[PDB]
DNA sequence: GGACATGCCCGGACATGCCCTATATCTGACACGTGCCTGGAGACTAGGGAGTAATCCCCTTGGCGGTTAAAACGCGGGGGACAGCGCGTACGTGCGTTTAAGCGGTGCTAGAGCTGTCTACGACCAATTGAGCGGCCTCGGCACCGGATTCTCAGGCCTGGCTCGCGATAG
DNA sequence: CTATCGCGAGCCAGGCCTGAGAATCCGGTGCCGAGGCCGCTCAATTGGTCGTAGACAGCTCTAGCACCGCTTAAACGCACGTACGCGCTGTCCCCCGCGTTTTAACCGCCAAGGGGATTACTCCCTAGTCTCCAGGCACGTGTCAGATATAGGGCATGTCCGGGCATGTCC
C-alpha cells in the first residue's frame, strides 16, 4: 500500500506535484521535504477563501454556479485580496458597481 | 276617430293566424303572452315577438299592419296614441313619428301611417315568407308608453289588430291580442290570471 | 412625445454595462485592425480564435480602466465631460505617456 | 491522450470542503488555475530570490514562509503562517 | 493587406467602453486620441508576441504567446493558459 | 342591411359540409367547438380552423365565404362590425379592413367585401381541394371582437355563414355555426353545455 | 522702502537653484529619528546600518519629487497653480497607490 | 511619537520645489506626511522582514536595496 | 601547452567572457548554458555601457567637467528616449531631475 | 585581506577609455554604472530562461538571449545590439 | 336657470313669519302640515292655506312672492315646472299659465311672472294686513302637479319660497317650507315624521 | 401632453378645501367617498358632489375648474378622455363635448376647455359663496366613461385635481382626489379598504 | 280608508373580463465513471551544504561641544482660488436607414504537435596560471572658496503728443 | 448772443538711462579620492570524456482561413434642444516673501561593544536511482436544471332582475 504525503497531511493540494514543479522550474539545486508542504497548504488556504467569497456573491445573485462575475465581486470586494490581486485582470469580470458621488442628480 | 276598425278574427283565404313565445311569468320578463287572456304583458320600448303563421303563402306585395285601439266601448273611438310626455322625449328611432304607440324594430321598410280620415295611427311592413325551410314569420314590435301612462292610456287597455294586407290595403286577414304594458309582466300577467277565478 | 432628461439614459447604460460581462468591441473590425498592423510586423500571419479573443479582452479592460481614471480625472476638475486633455493627464500620471 | 497538468481535482475537494453546493463553469475553471498558476510562480519565484541572495542552495521552509509574508496581505499573511505551521508541524510529528 | 482598418473601431463601441468606465459625456473629439491610445497598445502587444511566436519557430500567435506577452507587460490577464 | 343572409343548411351538388378539430374545454383553450350547441368558443385574435368537406370537386374559380349576423332575429338586420375601440385600435394585418369582424389568416389571395347593397361584411377565399393527406380544406378564420364588446356585437351572439359559391357568387352550398369570442372559451362551453339541462 | 520682489519670482529662483543640484534637502538627523521610531513597532531594538538610513533617505526624496511632479501636472491641468490634499490624493490614486 | 515634526515645513517646501511645484497650500504639509509615513512602513517592512531571515540584527543597505527594488523602484548606488 | 587568451579578447570585446559564464550557470537560470550566449551578453552590455558613457561624457564636457558624476548619468540617461524608456523606473542616486518648467508657470507681460 | 568581491570596474573602465579616452569615472558614478550592469544582466539572464521553460528548452543558447533583448531594448537599440553580438558569435565560432 | 334663488330665513323689519292651520293627518286630508319637518303635504289643485305673520304692518304697495325650487342640491338650478300631461291639460282657471306649479285661488290681483333673466316661474298678490280682528293675513296656493309626476318634479322634493317685497321687488323678508304634493297627505305626512326616528 | 398639471395640495389664502358627503358602502351607493384612501367610487353618469369650503370668501369673477389626470407616474403625460365607444354615442347633454370625461351638472355658465398648449380637457364654473347661514358650496361632478372602459382609462387610476382661480386663471388654490368610475362602488370601496390591512 | 294598482330602485348574483400561478416538457450544458500510464511514493546510498561554535574587528551606537545655517514665527499684501453669471455650442437623445457583424455549414490545407534518431554540445573534472581584487601611494580634478568684473532687467523720470476746455472773434 | 475755431494746458504713454542684483570669471589653496602599481589567489582556461537534448525528418490530424447566405441588431447620419465648458468679474483669504529669533543639524572627536563576517568541524538532509503502484488525466455516457409555455386557478368588475318599497287610485 502507498499512502501519500498530502493524505498524511490533511492537506487537499497535492505534495508530489508541487515537489516536482518546484523541481522542474529551475529554482534551485535542492529543495526541503518541508517546502513544498507549506507552498502547497498555502495554496489550500488561499483558495479555500476566494471560493468562501465567490460563493457568498453567488448566493447574495441567486446562483448556485459561481461565474467569473462573481469571482471578480470577492477579489474587488475583499480589500486584501484586492491588493495581492491589485495588477490582475480577470477576463469575463466586468467592473464594480461604483457611481462617484458628484455625478448623481441633485 | 270618425270610426272603429273592426277587430273580428278573420283567418281569411291563408288561414292566417298569431303565434307568441312561450315565455315564463318572471315578475319583470320583458314580453310574455298569456293564452288565457289572448292578452300579451310587455315593458316599454321592449321587443314584443309576434309570429305571423299562414296556411298559405300570400302574394308579393302583402304587407303586415299593426293598430291598436282601446278596448273598453266607451274609449274605442279615441285615437290611441302616446302621452305628452313619453312623445316629447328624445327616443325616436330615426323611422318611428315621436306619438306612434307601435313601433316595428329592426325593419328598414316600415312606414309609419297617420290615416287623413280616421286619424288612427298604424305601423305597416312587406309580409316576408318564411324560408322554405320554416314555419313562420316573426315581427318585432316595441310599445313606447306604459298602460299607465297619465294623459295617454291612462291604465286603460288596449287591443293591438293585425290585419294581412293586400298591395293596395286590402283585408287578407285580421287577429288581434290584448296588450298591457307594464313594468312588471311577469307579475301583473299572474295577477290577472288569478283573477280569473276570483 | 415623451423625451428622457439628459444624463437618465446615460446612467441606464453605464449601469445595464457594468452589471453584465459581454464584450463590446465588434469581433470583425478588431481582427482586422490586429491583423492590418500585423503585416507591418511580420507577414502572412496566421492568428488562433483564442488569441484574438485574449486581445480583445486586453484591449477592452484597459480601455475601462483608462476611462475610470479620466473620469476620475475629469470630475476632480470640476467637470462631467472627458477631453483629450483628461487622457492625456491619466497617460501620463499612469507613467506610459 | 495528451496528458496535461491542472489542479482541477482539489480545486473541486477544496470547493466541496467550504461549500459542498455550489459548482463551477469552464471558464471560471480556467480563470482559478490561471490564478493558481500565477500565485505558485510568484512565491516560487520569490523564494528562489531570497534563497539565493543569502546564498542558500536549498528551498526549505523559512524563505517560503517569508516570501509569503512579504507577498500577502496583513490578515492574509497571519493566517498563511499559521496554517502552513500547524500542516507542517503536523506532517514532520506523522514522518 | 488590409488598408484602414482603424476605421473600424466605431464611435459607438469607444462610448460602450466609456459607460463601462464610468464616463457619463464624450467630447466628440476624444475618438481619435482612443483611437491612437488603443494603437499604441496594439504596437507594443503583437511586437512582443510576434518575437514570442519567431523565437518558438512558428508562424501562427498563440494564446500563450499573448497571455504570456500581456504578463511581461504587467497587464497581466486570466483565462487563457497560465 | 336592407336584407338578412339566408342561413338555410344546403349541402348542394358538391355535398359541402362543415367540420371542426376536437379540441377539448379546458384553460389555455383558445378555440373549441360545440357538437351539441353547433357552436364554436374562441378568443380574439386566435386561430379558428373551419374545415371544408365535400362529397366531390367543385370547379376551379369556385370561392369560399364567411359572414356573420346576429342570431336574434330582433338583431338580424343589424349588420355586424367591430366596436368602436378594435376599429381604432392598431391591429390591421395589412390585408383586413379595420373594421371587419372576420378575417381569414395565411391566405394571399383573400379578399374583403363592403357589399354596397346590403352594407354587410364578408371575406372570401378561392376553393382549393384537400391537400394530399386530408379528406378536407382547412380554412383558419380570427375573429378581431368579444362577444362582449360594446358598442359592437355587446353581448349578443352571432352565427357565421360559410358559403360555397362560384365567380358570379351564385349558390353552390350553405352553412352556419353559432360564435361566441370571449377570454375562456373552455370555461363558457362548459357553462352553456350544462345549461342544456336547466 | 525696502526692496521686495513680487509673488512668485523667488519661488522660481529657488526652483532653479534646487533642479540644478543634487544635494539632500531632508534633515538626515530628524528623519533617522522617524526611521528608528517607525522601526519599532515593526521589531524593537532594531539597528539601522548609516548607508541603509542614507538609502532610504535617497530614496524618499526621489519618490516626492517625482509625486510631486505628478501633482504638479494635475494642477496644472485644472487650470490651477497651488497643490492642495486632493491634488495628492488623485495623484496617488490614478498612480495606482489607492 | 513627535518625531513626524523633524520633517519640517520648509524641508516639504524645499521636496516640493524640486518636484516642480511654485505654490504649496498650508494643508500640503499633513498629507505629505501621511504619504511618506506610509512609504517608510512599507519600505521598512519589507526590509526588517529580509533582516529577520538572515537572522541578523541591523537592517542593512542591501537589505533597503531589496526592498525598493521589489517594492517595483530600483535604486542605484548601494551596491547589488 | 598553448599560450592562454581569454574569450573577451577572442570576441574583441572588454567584460569578461569567463565570469560572465560564471554567473549564469551559477545564477540558478538552467542546467545548461551555450558558449555563445555569453559572448551576446556581453557584447549588449558593452554596448549600452559605451552608449550611456558617450552621453554622459557628453553631458560633462557641456558642463566643462571632466569626471563623470551621478548627474551626468542621470542626464544622460532622461536626455535619451530610449535609454529613459528601458530606464523608466529606476532612480539615480544624486541624480537629480531635468530642468524643465511648464509654460503656464513662466510669467506673463 | 577581506573576501573576494567581484566588479565591473575594470571594463567599465576599459570601455569609457576606449570611447572616450580623456575621461575618468567618480567612485560613487562607478557604483551607479556596476548597479546598471547587474541590472541588465538580471532582466536579460531572467527573461532568457523563462523563454527557454516556456519552450520546454533545456540548454541556454544565443537565441533566447537575443529575442530577450529585442523584448527589453528599444527599436534602434536592439537593432544594433543584435547586429554586434552576431558579428561577436560568428567571429569567436571563427577560432 | 342661471341662477339659484336664496331660501335663507330673513324675517327683516317687519318680523315677517308663516304659519299653518292645525290639520291632523288622516290618510285623505287634502292638506296637513309637519311643523317637525316643515313640510307642507297637500293634494293637487286643493286649497293649502298659508298665514303671514308680521310684527309690524309693511307700506302700501308690498308684494308677497311665492316660487319653489328643487330641495336636493345637484336639482337647483332646474326650474320647477307642470309636467307635460299637467300642462296639457284644460285645468287653467284663466289667470294662471297652463306651466305654473303654484297658483293662487281667489285673488283677481293675482300676477304670474315668467322671469326673462332667471326663467324662474312665481306668483305674486298685493300684501293685504289681516282683517279687522284678525292677526295673519292667509293666502291660498294651489299646487298643480304631484311630487310623482314623470316628466315633471319626478318624485323630487321642492321647497316654496315666500318673499315679502317692495315695489321695486327689493327683498323685505323670506320665509320657506318644503312640500309634498301627493294623493295621501295624512298618510305620507305619518310615514315621514316615522321615518325620522329611523 | 408636454406639461403635468401640478396636484399638491394648495390651500392658499381663502383656506380652500374639499368635503364630501357621508354615504356608506351599500354594493351600488351611486356615489361615496373614502377618507382612508381619499377616493371617491362613483358610477357613470351619476351626481358626484363635491364640497368647495373656504375660510374666507374669494372675489367676484373666481372660478372653480376640474381636470382629470393618471395617476400612475408613466400614465401622467397621457391625456385623460372619454373611450371611443363613449365618445360616440348620444349622451350629450347639449353642453359638453363628447370626448370629455368629467362634466358638471345643473350649470348654465359651465364652460368646457381643451387646452391649446397642453391639450388637457377641463370644465369650470365660477365660484358662488354659500348664503351667510350655510357653511359650503357643493359641485355636482358627472364622470362619463368607467374606469375600465377599453381605449379609455383602460382600468388606469385617475387623480381629479380641482383648482380656485381667479378670473385671469391664476392659481388661488387647489386640491386633489382619487376616483374609481365603476359599476358597484360600495363594493369597490369596501374591497380596496380591505386591501389597506394587506 | 283600506286594499290594491303599478312604477321605481337596488342588492344579489351571475356574466365574463384579466391577470396569476403552477406544472410539465423541451432544450442546453454540465457532474461523474473508466482505463491506463506515467509520475509520485517507499527505500537505500553518498556527499556536501547547512547548522553551530569560537574569533575578530569594524562599524554602529552613544555622548560632548560649538556654531551656524536652517527652522520657526509674525506680518503685510497681492494674486490666486473660488463662487457667481452669461452664452453658445457641442453633445445627448431619438428615429429612419443601411451596413456589416454574427451565426451556421462546409473545405481544405497549412502548420502545430508528437515520435524516432543521432550527433553535436554542454556538464564535469583535474592542472595551470594569469586575470582580477585588496592594499598602498600619490597627484590632479575641481570644488570650495572668495572677491572683482561683467552685465541684463526693471524702475523711474522726462519729454512729446494728443485731447479737452476755455476764450475770443465773427456772423 | 451763439457757434466755431484756435491755442494752451494737462495728462498719459513711451523711451531712455541708471542702478542693482545676479552671474561670470579669475586665482588661490588645498585635499582627498580616483587612478595606478604590486602582491597574491582562485577562477577562468584548456584538454579530455560522456551523457543527453535538441535539430531534423517524417507522419498525423486540428484548427485557422476562406467563402456563401441569411438575419437582424448595431452603426450611422441628421434634427433638435439644452446642459455644460468656458470666459469674465468680483472678492477675500491665505500663502509668499522677508525680517527676526531660536534651535537643533552637522561636524568633529572619542569610546565601547556587539554583531557581522570568517573559518572549521560535523551531521543530517536532499539529489539520484530503483521498483512499484495508484492517482490523475483524455475519453465518454447519460442526466439534471432552467426556462418557457400551457393547465389550472384566482381576482376584476359590468349587467340584469326579483324583491320590496313608493305612491296613485277608488268603490
Amino acid at each position: 500500500k502507498a499512502k501519500t504525503r498530502s493524505s498524511r497531511a490533511g492537506l487537499q493540494f497535492p505534495v508530489g506535484r508541487v515537489h516536482r514543479l518546484l523541481r522542474k522550474g529551475n529554482y534551485s539545486e535542492r529543495v526541503g521535504a518541508g517546502a513544498p508542504v507549506y507552498l502547497a497548504a498555502v495554496l489550500e488556504y488561499l483558495t479555500a477563501e476566494i471560493l468562501e467569497l465567490a460563493g457568498n456573491a453567488a448566493r447574495d445573485n441567486k446562483k448556485t454556479r459561481i461565474i467569473p462575475r462573481h469571482l471578480q465581486l470577492a477579489i474587488r470586494n475583499d480589500e486584501e485580496l484586492n491588493k495581492l490581486l491589485g495588477r490582475v485582470t480577470i477576463a469575463q469580470g466586468g467592473v464594480l458597481p461604483n457611481i462617484q458621488a458628484v455625478l448623481l442628480p441633485k | 276617430s270618425s270610426s272603429v276598425p273592426s277587430q273580428k278574427t278573420y283567418q281569411g283565404s291563408y288561414g292566417f293566424r298569431l303565434g307568441f313565445l312561450h315565455s315564463g311569468t318572471a315578475k319583470s320578463v320583458t314580453c310574455t303572452y298569456s293564452p288565457a287572456l289572448n292578452k300579451m304583458f310587455c315593458q316599454l320600448a321592449k321587443t314584443c315577438p309576434v309570429q305571423l303563421w299562414v296556411d298559405s303563402t300570400p302574394p308579393p306585395g302583402t304587407r303586415v299592419r299593426a293598430m291598436a285601439i282601446y278596448k273598453q266601448s266607451q274609449h274605442m273611438t279615441e285615437v290611441v296614441r302616446r302621452c305628452p310626455h313619453h312623445e316629447r322625449c328624445s327616443d325616436s328611432d330615426g323611422l318611428a313619428p315621436p306619438q306612434h304607440l307601435i313601433r316595428v324594430e329592426g325593419n328598414l321598410r316600415v312606414e309609419y301611417l297617420d290615416d287623413r280620415n280616421t286619424f288612427r295611427h298604424s305601423v305597416v311592413v312587406p309580409y316576408e315568407p318564411p324560408e322554405v325551410g320554416s314555419d313562420c314569420t316573426t315581427i318585432h314590435y316595441n310599445y313606447m308608453c306604459n298602460s299607465s301612462c297619465m294623459g295617454g292610456m291612462n291604465r286603460r287597455p288596449i287591443l293591438t289588430i293585425i290585419t294581412l294586407e293586400d298591395s293596395s290595403g286590402n283585408l287578407l286577414g285580421r287577429n288581434s291580442f290584448e296588450v298591457r304594458v307594464c313594468a312588471c309582466p311577469g307579475r301583473d300577467r299572474r295577477t290577472e290570471e288569478e283573477n280569473l277565478r276570483k | 412625445p415623451h423625451r428622457y432628461r439628459p444624463g437618465t439614459v446615460a446612467l441606464r447604460e453605464i449601469r445595464r454595462y457594468q452589471k453584465s460581462t459581454e464584450l463590446l468591441i465588434r469581433k470583425l473590425p478588431f481582427q482586422r485592425l490586429v491583423r492590418e498592423i500585423a503585416q507591418d510586423f511580420k507577414t502572412d500571419l496566421r492568428f488562433q480564435s483564442s488569441a484574438v479573443m485574449a486581445l480583445q479582452e486586453a484591449c477592452e479592460a484597459y480601455l475601462v480602466g483608462l476611462f475610470e481614471d479620466t473620469n476620475l480625472c475629469a470630475i476632480h476638475a470640476k467637470r462631467v465631460t472627458i477631453m483629450p486633455k483628461d487622457i492625456q493627464l491619466a497617460r501620463r500620471i499612469r507613467g506610459e505617456r | 491522450r495528451s496528458r496535461k497538468e491542472s489542479y482541477s481535482i482539489y480545486v473541486y475537494k477544496v470547493l466541496k470542503q467550504v461549500h459542498p453546493d455550489t459548482g463551477i463553469s469552464s471558464k471560471a475553471m480556467g480563470i482559478m488555475n490561471s490564478f493558481v498558476n500565477d500565485i505558485f510562480e510568484r512565491i516560487a519565484g520569490e523564494a528562489s530570490r531570497l534563497a539565493h541572495y543569502n546564498k542558500r542552495s536549498t528551498i526549505t521552509s523559512r524563505e517560503i514562509q517569508t516570501a509569503v509574508r512579504l507577498l500577502l496581505p496583513g490578515e492574509l499573511a497571519k493566517h498563511a503562517v499559521s496554517e502552513g505551521t500547524k500542516a507542517v508541524t503536523k506532517y514532520t510529528s506523522a514522518k | 493587406v488590409l488598408r484602414d482598418n482603424i476605421q473600424g473601431i466605431t464611435k459607438p463601441a469607444i462610448r460602450r467602453l466609456a459607460r463601462r468606465g464610468g464616463v457619463k459625456r464624450i467630447s466628440g473629439l476624444i475618438y481619435e486620441e482612443t483611437r491612437g491610445v488603443l494603437k499604441v497598445f496594439l504596437e507594443n502587444v503583437i511586437r512582443d508576441a510576434v518575437t514570442y511566436t519567431e523565437h518558438a519557430k512558428r508562424k501562427t500567435v498563440t494564446a500563450m504567446d499573448v497571455v504570456y506577452a500581456l504578463k511581461r507587460q504587467g497587464r497581466t490577464l486570466y483565462g487563457f493558459g497560465g
